[PDB]
C-alpha cells in the first residue's frame, strides 16, 4: 500500500 | 484487430499470474500494465465512436497495435520455451520477462502521451527540451512517428554518431518501445534524460556508453537485488531511468549505515548530482568498482 520506494536528494 | 490484442494481454495476465513467478506488486508490475492498457485502448475507441475510419488510418495508432500485437506474442512465446525455467531468479527468460514488463510500461506511457484523454495528439506534441523541439520540428514537422533510419540520418547531421556500434547503441537507449520507430515521445524523454541539446551525444556518451554505473533496461527491484552484493560497500551506486517517472533518472547508492534507497535527482543535471554525490562520499563506486569515472 505504502512502500519504500524513492526518497529525497541526499547531495 | 483490437479483440486479438486483448484475448493475447488476456493469456500473458493467466500466465503471469503463476504463483511460482513470485511476482513482486511493484512497478513495472504486469498484472497492472496489460488491464491499464487495454482500459486505455478503451478509452480511445470510446472517443472514436462513428469516426473509427479517422483512427484507423492513423499511423502511429497502427505502430502501436502491431507492436503491441508483436510484444503480447513475444512474451507467450517466451514462457512457452522457458518452461520452469521462469520461475528460477537470475535465469535468462526470467530475465526476459522483466525487460518486457519495462517495455509494456514504456509503450503505455507513450500511448498516453499520444493519447491523453483518448485523442490523438501526437500532432501537437509539446517538446520539453526547447533546443530539442525546434530540431524536431524542423526535420519532421509534425510527424508522431518516424523509423530508425530515418531519424538516425536526420541526427547525424546535427550530431555526427561516430560509428555503427554506437548507432547500434543509441538505437537501444532511444527506442524504448523496442519497434524501430522513435515517437516524439520516445524523442522528448531521451533529449530529456541527456540534456543539454547542444552537446546531446557527448552527454549520453559519458553518462551511458562509457559509464560503469548506467544500468539499461533495469527495474527498481533489480537495482535493489543488484546493490545487495555491495551492502558492506558504501557509495556503492548505480543509476537508470525511472520506469514511473519517465524521463528523469533514478540513483540507487549504499549508504553507511547499511539501507539501500533510491533518489530522483531534481534541479540539476544528472552530470551535476554524480559530481557532488562522489564530491561528498555518496556516489563512489559504480557497481561497486573501485574506480570512478571523471565527469569533469
Amino acid at each position: 500500500s505504502f512502500l519504500q520506494r524513492y526518497s529525497s536528494d541526499p547531495t | 484487430m483490437v479483440e486479438k490484442c486483448w484475448k493475447l494481454m488476456d493469456k500473458v495476465v493467466r500466465l503471469c499470474q503463476n504463483p511460482k513467478l513470485a511476482l513482486k506488486n511493484s512497478p513495472p508490475y504486469i498484472l497492472d500494465l496489460l488491464p491499464d492498457t487495454y482500459q486505455h485502448l478503451r478509452t480511445i475507441l470510446s472517443r472514436y465512436e462513428g469516426k473509427m475510419e479517422t483512427l484507423g488510418e492513423n499511423e502511429y495508432f497502427r505502430v502501436f497495435m502491431e507492436n503491441l500485437m508483436k510484444k503480447t506474442k513475444q512474451t507467450i512465446s517466451l514462457f512457452k520455451e522457458g518452461k520452469e525455467r521462469m520461475y528460477e531468479e537470475n535465469s535468462q527468460p526470467r530475465r526476459n520477462l522483466t525487460k518486457l514488463s519495462l517495455i509494456f510500461s514504456h509503450m503505455l506511457a507513450e500511448l498516453k502521451g499520444i493519447f491523453p484523454s483518448g485523442l490523438f495528439q501526437g500532432d501537437t506534441f509539446r517538446i520539453t527540451k526547447a533546443d530539442a523541439a525546434e530540431f524536431w520540428r524542423k526535420a519532421f514537422g509534425e510527424k508522431t512517428i518516424v523509423p530508425w533510419k530515418s531519424f538516425r540520418q536526420a541526427l547525424h547531421e546535427v550530431h555526427p554518431i561516430s560509428s555503427g556500434l554506437e548507432a547500434m547503441a543509441l538505437k537501444s537507449t532511444i527506442d524504448l518501445t523496442c519497434n524501430d520507430y522513435i515517437s516524439v515521445f520516445e524523442f522528448d524523454i531521451f533529449t530529456r534524460l541527456f540534456q543539454p541539446w547542444s552537446s546531446l551525444l557527448r552527454n549520453w556518451n559519458s553518462l551511458a556508453v562509457t559509464h560503469p554505473g548506467y544500468m539499461a533496461f533495469l527495474t527498481y527491484d533489480e537495482v535493489k537485488a543488484r546493490l545487495q552484493k555491495f551492502i558492506h560497500k558504501p557509495g556503492s551506486y548505480i543509476f537508470r531511468l525511472s520506469c514511473t517517472r519517465l524521463g528523469q533518472w533514478a540513483i540507487g547508492y549504499v549508504t553507511a549505515d547499511g539501507n539501500i534507497l533510491q533518489t530522483i535527482p531534481h534541479n540539476k543535471p544528472l552530470f551535476q548530482a554524480l559530481i557532488d554525490g562522489f564530491r561528498e562520499g555518496f556516489y563512489l563506486f559504480p557497481d561497486g568498482r573501485n574506480q570512478n569515472p571523471d565527469l569533469t
